[PDB]
RNA sequence: CCGAGGGUAGGGCCCGUGACUGGGGCGAAGUCGUAACAAGGUAGCUGUACCGGAAGGUGCGGCUGGAU
RNA sequence: UGGGAGAGGGUGGUGGAAUUCCCGGAGUAGCGGUGAAAUGCGCAGAUACCGGGAGGAACGCCGAUGGCGAAGGCAGCCACCUGGUCCACCCGUGACGCUGAGGCGCGAAAGCGUGGGGAGCAAACCGGAUUAGAUACCCGGGUAGUCCACGCCCUAAACG
RNA sequence: CGAUGUCGGCUCGUCGCAUCCUGGGGCUGAAGAAGGUCCCAAGGGUUGGGCUGUUCGCCCAUUAAAGCGGCACGCGAGCUG
RNA sequence: GAAUGCCGGCAUGAGUAACGAUAAAGAGGGUGAGAAUCCCUCUCGCCGUAAGCCCAAGGGUUCCUACGCAAUGGUCGUCAGCGUAGGGUUAGGCGGGACCUAAGGUGAAGCCGAAAGGCGUAGCCGAAGGGCAGCCGGUUAAUAUUCCGGCCCUUCCCGCAGGUGCGAUGGGGGGACGCUCUAGGCUAGGGGGACCGGAGCCAUGGACGAGCCCGGCCAGAAGCGCAGGGUGGGAGGUAGGCAAAUCCGCCUCCCAACAAGCUCUGCGUGGUGGGGAAGCCCGGGUGACAACCCCCCGAAGCCAGGGAGCCAAGAAAAGCCUCUAAGCACAACCUGCGGGAACCCGUACCGCAAACCGACACAGGUGGGCGGGUGCAAGAGCACUCAGGCGCGCGGGAGAACCCUCGCCAAGGAACUCUGCAAGUUGGCCCCGUAACUUCGGGAGAAGGGGUGCUCCCUGGGGUGAUGAGCCCCGGGGAGCCGCAGUGAACAGGCUCUGGCGACUGUUUACCAAAAACACAGCUCUCUGCGAACUCGUAAGAGGAGGUAUAGGGAGCGACGCUUGCCCGGUGCCGGAAGGUCAAGGGGAGGGGUGCAAGCCCCGAACCGAAGCCCCGGUGAACGGCGGCCGUAACUAUAACGGUCCUAAGGUAGCGAAAUUCCUUGUCGGGUAAGUUCCGACCUGCACGAAAAGCGUAACGACCGGAGCGCUGUCUCGGCGAGGGACCCGGUGAAAUUGAACUGGCCGUGAAGAUGCGGCCUACCCGUGGCAGGACGAAAAGACCCCGUGGAGCUUUACUGCAGCC
RNA sequence: GAGCUAGCCCUGGCCAGGGUGAAGCUGGGGUGAGACCCAGUGGAGGCCCGAACCGGUGGGGGAUGCAAACCCCUCGGAUGA
């Protein structure tokens, strides 16, 4: 439930911050963090390949467990719920009865103290991980593997969820968070429930410097540049686009589809997204 | 105001020094060229 | 010391007046349509919303103070 | 104390009918629409028919001149939470009552904000027709909205 | 065109006279006073402000009068910009 | 003999400008051939959050001493960062290496690329980060945490004793972390003392004093004290920490818990060892058996890995501890003690600068620490001062114009001017008081005012101490005193009303533009299902992202409020399994060449045959576009209304002579005595209009308009004064420019603006200070314009290619 | 050639002093319970004033300069993009 400020500065007028009410532990599990190498959006050549990146807060990366079929049958206790700056969701600290400690992204409704488990025999309960074929149709799930053993790929962002629509052979029909209808393999794992921290979308950054903290450097409109720089550059005074609206590299950017024509995964998309 | 030559011994040796020249094909051509001209110094002198 | 009052500065209320602008009342025989009273020829009224030269129309919900 | 009837309210679930859409099949020259038509849709295979799926909304028969609520208003079914109310017994208190300027709360529809949702319907809008005109009535489309949550708005032929 | 800096202002003047004022005249449809028109005359004089970059013009308050032109539309190795 | 030729030499300008911050000098005595300039002394002035001191980088002998003065030094020079020569830099503990990792670099494995090469896991490298043992004083002309003295410590080797399951590149723990705020107790540092030590002083009217002046410490092992930091004990189970594990993790039980214990730091004390001023006398010596004490202030530093809050969620690796594995337990480790061993590089000096970066001994630039006292509310601000360091490497005169920097001004007070440009005014603190409007924060330091010093008296509270005295810190009330004036000097807002633009704090054209431009939170569209899209790359590989549609790319709009209409005919994009065209390929009706012939060989129609295009639809916060003429009302005028032509559709709401309006200073109104600007209106909008967003909007702005108040040298209109120059004298001595010059005015003439030609007029020869009208003055082979079948950036439905994509 | 400059990466460092006084918490009031109000405490912010430091607004000087971008006055930011 987002938190507001009083208008005691021009920026505090609109700034909203997460309430952090679900967080129960305010420092990371030392054995589960590693240094996150910052890039600035530079690649191994040294070249900016993603514009407008850099200068954000230092972060440590928390190792998240996107498999969970590592530990089939071994229950775990929800020990804590912590902040993770590398994703929109919160993460949950799990003390296994094994004695091993791991991190999962925290689904909505997970309570510290409850116990979770993973496998074909698991209760259809919030926080458990099963191969998609053993989840009843209509269940809202998250952290879905796109291929078996390959790792949880889909529905990881705060408040997202895919919903099982039905089964076909070895495959299950999921409705992704985008509204696409895909056939995901039944042996692919997934976790019951939707990802937590749904109010994430309602945050107002409030001022420029907030974006600077998140590593987001200022973004320049092509219309503001010169012809050497961008299809929309130049012109005396202001100027309409004066051609089909284009990216810095020439290709059009209002409607032009770019999914690869002959992609082999097309046999498994049932319906493109809507809205 | 701040001028352009801001001397630095480590910078100087890492950029123009002997080992920097030898590591790449252009740098070895520099040394070949400067030897052929008979330069008394193949490489900037830096007190290191 | 207090002190009529004079001065400087800032406020509140009222009055008159002002390019222009808003609708209102009225005015023997102007222009446009015909909304309402008959089921007034799309039953009417209605709070609201949007729209249209104009009366109005339409939507949503409501009332009969609606005819057959 | 004992009982009773009820669409009174709130929350969570969940059932079938229908419309639309999508997929498969079967099938051919029209369908639709009206006062009559036209726009529209259809040989790029529509309509009509069968099987399959997705989704939203409203709950047929029961249904009543019925019932409940202070009013607005409330109708599939199930469970939980909760208000009012009537009757019986004639047990307890002993006038503890009535009304009520202010105050506070509730308050159909439309409307507003932030998210969601969107099948059907449909202001605005577009087209077809009627007409002297037709910014209407009729027809084919169609966006808000209608639905959900939270928060506003506080109006009414809020009427007996 | 192997460069003659280009509007206006400021400062500093100097010349012309087709004279705005002041001096001298003739004619008058000159009673007087005031004026009109023309002739002679360049000695001196020819104000302060509002508006605009302005020159120019309009306007306010005066004045004997509030002249018009040349000097590389006088004058940036004098200033301004 | 000319090429703004090339190289050199030497002239002109000229004894001219200048001699590099306006912090400032004067005298005496030395030295020497020679002295404003070197040495010494006294007087004066300048810095003092430095213009003093200590590190680091860079510099590289510049350091110290002797002897020198040709050149260097903007003058001089006897002096010097200059010439010659000799000397000078000393470490187990400081810094770096024999330790560790960061980005990055490199890179056994592996991958990729015509070659050269590009990637790349481990590993290796890589520091101003982590880790690690030295403090104080003395000494040299010149080094010192390095030598010496005192007191401390570290590691390695060996030995002795005691103890233990010893043993690692492997497991684990720890190392190990942000921002703001902040407690307690200390220390550094500082103020005072009527207390302690000191050579001495009594002046010029007074003072022999509880007088003046000076100083009153630093380091220290173990113990001990104070303040902190870190830290549960035990047992049972165990399937996790890629073998093992008694460690760690997880579970259960008992005990302990604001503690304590244990451990580790800081501070104090501490055997002991050092230091020790003014003044005097010649760096020293004396003072001096120097004294070394009490109170207060007190850190941003220390305890430290302390505490609280917040979101943007804050390195690694080794040292170190623990666990075991091979192994080995005659070993090995751990603890105490002893002897021995302990290498390489730097160390001078400059270091906000005359030694570094700027061609210079250049008013510029250069990271870290210390940076004293008083007063002013505070402070690193300001003024003056300590320690310390300087007077800026040309001087002496004079007292013109004119320039710069500065002070003052009668009356007026913006009349100046494009503009109050500039300069006044205002100015700190305390108190009173404060409007429209508003997003309820604000606007606000609104505006406007009053107070401010010194002396006496009475008194409230706090810190330290003890509850008191003393010292210190906030106050309150009463009575007075002086001046023109009490933030008496220095530092320290002028204000208001009203428009345009942009919400705002930010960002920009290094070196003519700081803005209304860019950015910005926010809104919309679009693409992307993850080996994502997109980007860089031939590729491998990277970024995206160790992210997953509440996410990532692209685009436009630009807080917020109220809103964003109509057009899909053209272009773009999206959808469409029909049709039309459609290349290679398939096909092979039918021809052809050659051979005697089997054959060999060439051409080739129908028909099949993709994407693209055509075609059919959709689509505007996609590219874009959103009419003309004529008539009409009972005064007139104007047309709600009508007629007709055209369109894909004819501009909606809201704005409007506007950052847009040509005619234009539109017209009307306001403000002024007067208003081409301004504000408010009207609407025939040359040529607004809705995310190239429309209309508004509190707050904000070194933005751009208009007005008022205050106050002024801006002005009427100028005057005087100060200093630095200009001027004169001694010293040193440039520059662009320059065909040669014996270089006047007028009216003419001339390639059309003549010192140089003609005619006339004027004029003795040469300078110095001044002024700028001419020498079509200087500078730059016009940057505007044209020309060149000259060049370059940029565009597109110009041509033709290529990448990329299909 | 990134020892200037532009961005990013790693690792350190710096920002006198003064002012305003958000959330929260505590108490009091209020109520069926609440919202809420008041006081104190608190110490938020691309908050306010102002050195260091980073800048470069206006004017003057400078213009063969002290300087191939400097000097004086004045002015912007100064816990943050
Ligand atoms: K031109
Ligand atoms: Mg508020
Ligand atoms: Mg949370
Ligand atoms: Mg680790
Ligand atoms: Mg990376
Ligand atoms: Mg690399
Ligand atoms: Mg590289
Ligand atoms: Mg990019
Ligand atoms: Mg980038
Ligand atoms: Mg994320
Ligand atoms: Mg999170
Ligand atoms: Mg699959
Ligand atoms: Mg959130
Ligand atoms: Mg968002
Ligand atoms: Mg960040
Ligand atoms: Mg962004
Ligand atoms: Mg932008
Ligand atoms: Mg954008
Ligand atoms: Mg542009
Ligand atoms: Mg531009
Ligand atoms: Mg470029
Ligand atoms: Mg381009
Ligand atoms: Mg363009
Ligand atoms: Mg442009
Ligand atoms: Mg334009
Ligand atoms: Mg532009
Ligand atoms: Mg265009
Ligand atoms: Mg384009
Ligand atoms: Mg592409
Ligand atoms: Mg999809
Ligand atoms: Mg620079
Ligand atoms: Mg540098
Ligand atoms: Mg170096
Ligand atoms: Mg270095
Ligand atoms: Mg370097
Ligand atoms: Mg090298
Ligand atoms: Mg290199
Ligand atoms: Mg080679
Ligand atoms: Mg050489
Ligand atoms: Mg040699
Ligand atoms: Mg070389
Ligand atoms: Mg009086
Ligand atoms: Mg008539
Ligand atoms: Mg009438
Ligand atoms: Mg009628
Ligand atoms: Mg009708
Ligand atoms: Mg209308
Ligand atoms: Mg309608
Ligand atoms: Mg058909
Ligand atoms: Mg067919
Ligand atoms: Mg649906
Ligand atoms: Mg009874
Ligand atoms: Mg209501
Ligand atoms: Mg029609
Ligand atoms: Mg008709
Ligand atoms: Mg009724
Ligand atoms: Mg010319
Ligand atoms: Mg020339
Ligand atoms: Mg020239
Ligand atoms: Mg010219
Ligand atoms: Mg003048
Ligand atoms: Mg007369
Ligand atoms: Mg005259
Ligand atoms: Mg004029
Ligand atoms: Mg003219
Ligand atoms: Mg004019
Ligand atoms: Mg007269
Ligand atoms: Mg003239
Ligand atoms: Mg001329
Ligand atoms: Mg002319
Ligand atoms: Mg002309
Ligand atoms: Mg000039
Ligand atoms: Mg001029
Ligand atoms: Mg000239
Ligand atoms: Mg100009
Ligand atoms: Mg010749
Ligand atoms: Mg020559
Ligand atoms: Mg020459
Ligand atoms: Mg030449
Ligand atoms: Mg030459
Ligand atoms: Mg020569
Ligand atoms: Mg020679
Ligand atoms: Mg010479
Ligand atoms: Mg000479
Ligand atoms: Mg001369
Ligand atoms: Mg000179
Ligand atoms: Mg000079
Ligand atoms: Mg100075
Ligand atoms: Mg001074
Ligand atoms: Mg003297
Ligand atoms: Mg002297
Ligand atoms: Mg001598
Ligand atoms: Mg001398
Ligand atoms: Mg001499
Ligand atoms: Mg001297
Ligand atoms: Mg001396
Ligand atoms: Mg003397
Ligand atoms: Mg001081
Ligand atoms: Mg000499
Ligand atoms: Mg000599
Ligand atoms: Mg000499
Ligand atoms: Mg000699
Ligand atoms: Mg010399
Ligand atoms: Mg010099
Ligand atoms: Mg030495
Ligand atoms: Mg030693
Ligand atoms: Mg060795
Ligand atoms: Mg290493
Ligand atoms: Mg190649
Ligand atoms: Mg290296
Ligand atoms: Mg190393
Ligand atoms: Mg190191
Ligand atoms: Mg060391
Ligand atoms: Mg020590
Ligand atoms: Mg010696
Ligand atoms: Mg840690
Ligand atoms: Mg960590
Ligand atoms: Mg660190
Ligand atoms: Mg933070
Ligand atoms: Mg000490
Ligand atoms: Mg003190
Ligand atoms: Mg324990
Ligand atoms: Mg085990
Ligand atoms: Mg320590
Ligand atoms: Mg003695
Ligand atoms: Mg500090
Ligand atoms: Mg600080
Ligand atoms: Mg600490
Ligand atoms: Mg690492
Ligand atoms: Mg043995
Ligand atoms: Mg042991
Ligand atoms: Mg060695
Ligand atoms: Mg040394
Ligand atoms: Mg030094
Ligand atoms: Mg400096
Ligand atoms: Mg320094
Ligand atoms: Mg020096
Ligand atoms: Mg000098
Ligand atoms: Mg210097
Ligand atoms: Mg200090
Ligand atoms: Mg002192
Ligand atoms: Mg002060
Ligand atoms: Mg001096
Ligand atoms: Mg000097
Ligand atoms: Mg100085
Ligand atoms: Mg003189
Ligand atoms: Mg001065
Ligand atoms: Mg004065
Ligand atoms: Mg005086
Ligand atoms: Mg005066
Ligand atoms: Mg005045
Ligand atoms: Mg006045
Ligand atoms: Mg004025
Ligand atoms: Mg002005
Ligand atoms: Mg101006
Ligand atoms: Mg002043
Ligand atoms: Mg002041
Ligand atoms: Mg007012
Ligand atoms: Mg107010
Ligand atoms: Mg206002
Ligand atoms: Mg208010
Ligand atoms: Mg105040
Ligand atoms: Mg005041
Ligand atoms: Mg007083
Ligand atoms: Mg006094
Ligand atoms: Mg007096
Ligand atoms: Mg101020
Ligand atoms: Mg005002
Ligand atoms: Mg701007
Ligand atoms: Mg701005
Ligand atoms: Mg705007
Ligand atoms: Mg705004
Ligand atoms: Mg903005
Ligand atoms: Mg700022
Ligand atoms: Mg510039
Ligand atoms: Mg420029
Ligand atoms: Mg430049
Ligand atoms: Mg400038
Ligand atoms: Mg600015
Ligand atoms: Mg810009
Ligand atoms: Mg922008
Ligand atoms: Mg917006
Ligand atoms: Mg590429
Ligand atoms: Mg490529
Ligand atoms: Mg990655
Ligand atoms: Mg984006
Ligand atoms: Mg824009
Ligand atoms: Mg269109
Ligand atoms: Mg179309
Ligand atoms: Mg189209
Ligand atoms: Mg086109
Ligand atoms: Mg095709
Ligand atoms: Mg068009
Ligand atoms: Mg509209
Ligand atoms: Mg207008
Ligand atoms: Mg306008
Ligand atoms: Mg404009
Ligand atoms: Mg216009
Ligand atoms: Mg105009
Ligand atoms: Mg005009
Ligand atoms: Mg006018
Ligand atoms: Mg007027
Ligand atoms: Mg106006
Ligand atoms: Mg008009
Ligand atoms: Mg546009
Ligand atoms: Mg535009
Ligand atoms: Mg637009
Ligand atoms: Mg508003
Ligand atoms: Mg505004
Ligand atoms: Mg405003
Ligand atoms: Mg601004
Ligand atoms: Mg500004
Ligand atoms: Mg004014
Ligand atoms: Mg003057
Ligand atoms: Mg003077
Ligand atoms: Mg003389
Ligand atoms: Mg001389
Ligand atoms: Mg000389
Ligand atoms: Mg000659
Ligand atoms: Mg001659
Ligand atoms: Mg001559
Ligand atoms: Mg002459
Ligand atoms: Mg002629
Ligand atoms: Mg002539
Ligand atoms: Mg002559
Ligand atoms: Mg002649
Ligand atoms: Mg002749
Ligand atoms: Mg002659
Ligand atoms: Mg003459
Ligand atoms: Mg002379
Ligand atoms: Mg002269
Ligand atoms: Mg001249
Ligand atoms: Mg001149
Ligand atoms: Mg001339
Ligand atoms: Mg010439
Ligand atoms: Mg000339
Ligand atoms: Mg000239
Ligand atoms: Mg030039
Ligand atoms: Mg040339
Ligand atoms: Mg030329
Ligand atoms: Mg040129
Ligand atoms: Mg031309
Ligand atoms: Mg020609
Ligand atoms: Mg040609
Ligand atoms: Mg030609
Ligand atoms: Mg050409
Ligand atoms: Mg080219
Ligand atoms: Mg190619
Ligand atoms: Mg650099
Ligand atoms: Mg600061
Ligand atoms: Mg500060
Ligand atoms: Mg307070
Ligand atoms: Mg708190
Ligand atoms: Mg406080
Ligand atoms: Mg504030
Ligand atoms: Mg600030
Ligand atoms: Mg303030
Ligand atoms: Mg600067
Ligand atoms: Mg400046
Ligand atoms: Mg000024
Ligand atoms: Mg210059
Ligand atoms: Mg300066
Ligand atoms: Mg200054
Ligand atoms: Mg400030
Ligand atoms: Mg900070």
């Amino acid at each position: 439930a987002v938190k507001k400020f009083k208008p005691y500065t021009p920026s505090r007028r609109f700034m909203t911050v997460a309430d952090f009410s679900e967080i129960t532990k305010t420092e990371p599990e030392k054995s589960l963090v590693k240094p996150l190498k910052k890039t600035g959006g530079r690649n191994n050549q040294g070249r900016i390949t993603v514009r407008f990146r850099g200068g954000g807060h230092k972060r440590l990366y928390r190792i998240i467990d996107f498999k969970r079929w590592d530990k089939v049958g071994i229950p775990a206790k929800v020990a804590a719920i912590e902040y993770d700056p590398n994703r929109s969701a919160r993460i949950a600290l799990l003390h296994y009865v094994d004695g091993e400690k791991r991190y999962i992204i925290a689904p909505d409704g997970l309570q510290v103290g409850q116990q979770v488990v993973a496998g074909p025999d698991a209760p259809i309960q919030v926080g458990n991980a099963l191969p998609l074929r053993f989840i009843p149709v209509g269940t809202v799930v998250h952290a879905v593997e796109l291929e078996p053993k390959k790792g949880a790929k889909l529905a990881r962002a705060a408040g997202t969820s895919a919903q099982i629509q039905g089964r076909e052979g070895d495959y299950v029909i999921l409705r992704l968070p985008s509204g696409e209808l895909r056939k995901v393999h039944g042996e692919c794992y997934a976790t019951v429930g939707a990802v937590g921290n749904a109010d994430h979308k309602n945050i107002v950054l409030g001022k420029a410097g907030r974006s600077r903290w998140l590593g987001r450097r200022p973004h320049v409109r092509g219309a503001a540049m010169n012809p050497v720089d961008h299809p929309h550059g130049g012109g005396e005074g202001r100027a309409p686009r004066g051609r089909p609206p284009a990216s810095p590299w020439g290709w059009q950017t209002k409607g032009l589809k770019t999914r690869k024509r002959r992609k082999p995964s097309s046999r498994f998309i049932i319906a493109r997204r809507k809205k | 105001m701040k001028r352009t030559w801001q001397p630095n011994r480590r910078k100087r040796a890492k950029t123009h020094g002997f080992r920097a020249r030898m590591r790449t094909p252009g740098g070895r051509k520099v040394l070949k060229r400067r030897r052929q001209k008979g330069r008394w110094r193949l490489t900037p002198a830096v007190r290191k």
